[PDB]
């Protein structure tokens, strides 16, 4: 009676107080929580009923490893039921206390329990699923401004949004994804600035051009003076962005001057003095290593080395600071001048002018990380950070199969290594203008097979001298076999896995990206002060009003929300054979009772 | 201590079990039993008629949603309090 | 006048179209019920008395 | 006419990815130059019988990255004269870097995405071409005597 | 429904009337600002009763 919802005979059945469709475990107040009913649990928890507890993971005593090696079917049985039983909406919200912080540290302990049970993933997957729409509709029954002030900065055991920073470290991304919460967050990060109503391409692109320019008398205002009427106009989250992004287009500026010389002198000395382009640089590498340095003190550890954009800065860093010492080396060891044509192949002077290079290179591809902030060129990271999960499998069998014919090839060739002297303008080995020993080594087998997937190489290197003829027919077909595998079977299934893995990122593809900007803006409203980078080197009342002021819109809300999801019910529901039989049955006794009255 | 206790946390009232009775006879049809106590409680004063059942549904709310024209006019006969009930 | 017998022949059709593509639902099988349940009740005041 | 909204962003990104190499390369070879009378033929530059000082300033770095998309570009171009070996490999390296990421990593993207965009604007490609061709009718129902183009003045 | 409509219009009714976008009174720029989660859901309810 309880699985087919009646409230009449439940009622009754508890006043006058060998084959089952039901397991030997199921009791009734754990039955009635499979089903949804929110009439028959409150008549079943005035009487005083009790559920069990269930064990950490991986606990260790007696009585869970003896139970598990006598019956192991049936031990696996009875923990999903518990958690099916406790992670009900209406148990939840009749007898918790806080009803919206028990399903954040219910729904990330059901994703773990998810990996060690592989026969049940599915199961507790979905189970993992209904506690995120829980809290999410709790908040969306809102109907002032007032009650979400009330709401967003309760803190249990001052007036920051002391709860939008848990739902952020448990990752849940339509908590901090919903109109209301993205509302009262942008006429916080526009502040000074009243309207945002002006013209699209116009006006607004010249206001922050006009203000990019302050930056360095708006930094100098704030250091000389923090309290006047110029200072304390830099503390706004805004500001403190435009001034960030400014500061950095000129460093990447002064660099392309130092590529190509505007003025220098003649090189023919070992090591020169360095030139003023030169000497305006260390500022900003020192300020960098010290923001870094200090970014690492208040703030953990683990924290840090969770975001994958710190060992970019960490290599940028190192391969800055070796070319100090190997400058200095070279302008305190040598002296003189003698012609370039003359060096040495490992000369301090060479080897420091590489890393140089190099590091432009991974210290110009950073603007990628500015791309959160826009609405046209947000959604392709997101959709782009996918892409490169799906070349990995496929390199796995690339390297087998090039690691493979890296072999025969070599093993075939290393008796006809002629020398170099012996060979036209002096010249060995593949990049010549008359390519030649190209299947010598085990180094050069390896360059030559990566060139020739683009088509860079020709035909005309398997041919051996000493008028061998059979050896070049099969060294010939070892080559031509090489290039079936890797041209017409594997790039003809890249683009086929590829389009089918776009497909199903395209949904859901808004809810990604302001979770990133919102994380993003969260990092400049904390007062830091932080200066650029080149100017960066110089009791009880209260909470019994709280408490009592939190359980009012808890209550208002449960009732709206209870009230609703009853409503949705009888509107959206289809009828089945059960209804038939009972409106038979009432016609029936109708009947036989009119009959028997009027017949005798 | 193995086990979970349960009990209710935010309390309401409740109804008595002589305004139980008129309630379910409002939800069935019987049209001579609620008029008895209609007016029952006009000479003795034992019952309120604007009591409200666990959901907020109240005598004149029940009978608007089972279609039933004979029983509104004889609640509104007598002196109820009619709310936002033109919005439903 | 147009515009007059355009707006009945629109409003006439568009009454007609819903009555014959739409679902029954659960609200339906409680005012039969209930009907037969006070007919019930009134006969048998009539006949037992 | 839906075919060329789709191209805009992957060129953003695309000359970014230019811009970023174009300047590496440039500030590695620019100790080598020689002139044009000291070289066969007086040709320097490419689009030589025999290519020769590709890398040199920052104008033909950006037209040898370009022309290496199609294949019209030799591999004996990282080649420096001084006998200087460490140099080369770097160079080959930087030039090695560079394909992997344009040839293989962005060509299959644009066609997954244009797969996509093609398979929602087939439906409704009727009501927006007869828009059209009556908007071009309109165009003559006045009487303008609009004679031919010769005869017009 | 249009015979619900029908019988409500012959007893006299009206409805308010919105102002136009980026409108300036002093209105629309302080009820703006003390309550900008009710101020924001009316102009939607009035719209779609007019279409
Ligand atoms: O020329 C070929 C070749 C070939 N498969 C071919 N041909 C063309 C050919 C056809 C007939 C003859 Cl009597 C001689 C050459 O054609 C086929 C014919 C039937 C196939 F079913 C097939 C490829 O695909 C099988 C898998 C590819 C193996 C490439 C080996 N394979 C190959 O390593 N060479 C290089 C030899 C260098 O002299
Ligand atoms: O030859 C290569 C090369 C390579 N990645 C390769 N190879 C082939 C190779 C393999 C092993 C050795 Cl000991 C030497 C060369 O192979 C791989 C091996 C594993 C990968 F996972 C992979 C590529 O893809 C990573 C991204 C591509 C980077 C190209 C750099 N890259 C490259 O710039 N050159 C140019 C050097 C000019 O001399
Ligand atoms: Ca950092
Ligand atoms: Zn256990
Ligand atoms: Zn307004």
């Amino acid at each position: 009676a309880i699985r087919k919802e009646v409230v009449g005979a439940v009622e009754l059945l508890l006043s006058y107080r060998q084959f089952s469709e039901f397991t030997p475990d199921i009791t009734p107040i754990m039955l009635a929580a499979h089903t949804n009913n929110y009439e028959i649990i409150k008549l079943l928890v005035q009487k005083r009923v009790t559920i069990p507890r269930p064990h950490q993971i991986r606990c260790n005593c007696v009585e869970c490893v003896s139970s598990s090696e006598v019956d192991s079917l049936r031990h696996s049985r009875s923990r999903l039921n518990i958690y099916k039983a406790l992670a009900s909406p209406s148990l939840i919200a009749l007898s918790s206390e806080d009803p919206i912080l028990t399903a954040f540290r219910l729904g990330w302990e059901l994703k773990e329990l998810s990996k060690v049970e592989n026969e049940f993933k599915a199961e507790y997957e979905e189970l993992s699923q209904q506690c995120k729409l829980f809290a999410k509709d709790l908040l969306d029954q809102a109907r002032s401004s007032r009650e979400l002030e009330i709401i967003l900065n309760h803190r249990d055991d001052y007036h920051d949004l002391a709860k939008l920073k848990v739902a952020i470290k448990y990752h849940q991304k339509e908590f901090v994804a919903q109109p209301n919460c993205q509302q009262l967050l942008a006429t916080l990060w526009y502040d000074g600035f009243p309207g945002w109503r002006r013209k699209h391409w116009v006006v607004k692109l010249l206001t922050c051009m006009t203000i990019g320019f302050l930056f360095p008398m708006l930094s100098i205002a704030y250091l000389i003076s923090p309290r006047s009427n110029l200072g304390l106009f830099i503390k706004k989250p805004f500001i403190k962005f435009i001034c960030h992004t400014a500061s950095y287009l000129t460093f990447l500026f002064m660099l392309l001057l130092a590529s190509q010389h505007i003025v220098r002198t003649d090189l023919h000395v070992q090591g020169p003095p360095p030139t003023v382009v030169e000497w305006m640089i260390l500022p900003w590498v020192l300020g960098f290593i010290w923001g870094e340095i200090k970014e690492m003190w208040d703030g953990g550890f683990t924290e840090y080395i969770h975001d994958w954009w710190n060992l970019m800065d960490f290599a940028m860093n190192s391969l800055y600071l070796a070319t100090i010492s190997l400058k200095i080396v070279a302008y305190v060891k040598y002296n003189g001048s003698r012609p370039r044509e003359e060096w040495e192949m490992w000369h301090p002077t060479l080897i420091a002018e590489a890393l140089f290079a190099i590091s432009n290179i991974l210290s110009s591809l950073r603007l990628i990380s500015l791309f959160t902030a826009n609405s046209h060129l947000g959604p392709l990271q997101i959709s782009l950070g996918r892409m490169l999960l799906d070349i990995l499998k496929f390199l796995f069998i690339y390297c087998l199969v090039l690691l493979a014919f890296a072999n025969g090839l070599n093993q075939l060739y290393f008796y006809y290594e002629t020398r170099a002297i012996d060979e036209p303008n002096n010249c060995k080995g593949i990049r010549c203008e008359k390519q030649n020993n190209a299947f010598s080594t085990l180094f050069e087998t390896l360059q030559s097979l990566f060139w020739s997937v683009f088509g860079l190489l020709n035909l005309y290197v398997t041919n051996v001298k000493a008028r061998h003829e059979f050896t070049e027919f099969v060294g010939a077909t070892m080559f031509g076999t090489y290039n079936v595998i890797s041209l017409v079977v594997l790039l003809n299934m890249l683009i086929a896995m590829m389009n089918n893995s776009y497909q199903l990122i395209a949904d859901h593809a808004d809810i990604e990206w302001k979770f990133a900007r919102t994380k993003l803006w969260m990092s400049y409203f904390d007062e830091g002060g932080t200066l650029p980078p080149p100017f960066n080197i110089i009791r009880h009342a209260d909470s019994l009003i709280q408490n009592q002021h939190y359980q009012e819109v808890i209550r208002n809300l449960v009732k709206r929300y209870v009230a609703a999801m009853i409503r949705n019910s009888k509107t959206n529901e289809g009828l089945t054979e059960e209804n038939f039989k009972e409106l038979k049955q009432d016609i029936s006794s109708f009947r036989y009772e009119v009959l028997d009255l009027l017949g005798n | 201590r193995d086990r979970i206790p349960l009990q209710i946390v935010r309390a309401e009232t409740e109804l008595s079990a002589e305004e139980k009775a008129f309630l379910s006879a409002v939800e069935k049809g019987d049209y001579a039993t609620v008029k008895q106590a209609l007016q029952e409680a006009e000479i003795y004063y034992n019952v309120n008629i604007n009591c409200m059942d666990p959901l907020g549904r109240s005598a004149l709310l029940i009978a608007i949603e089972n279609e039933n024209l004979e029983i509104m006019e004889l609640l509104l006969n007598h002196s109820v309090y009619v709310g936002d009930a033109l919005l439903y």
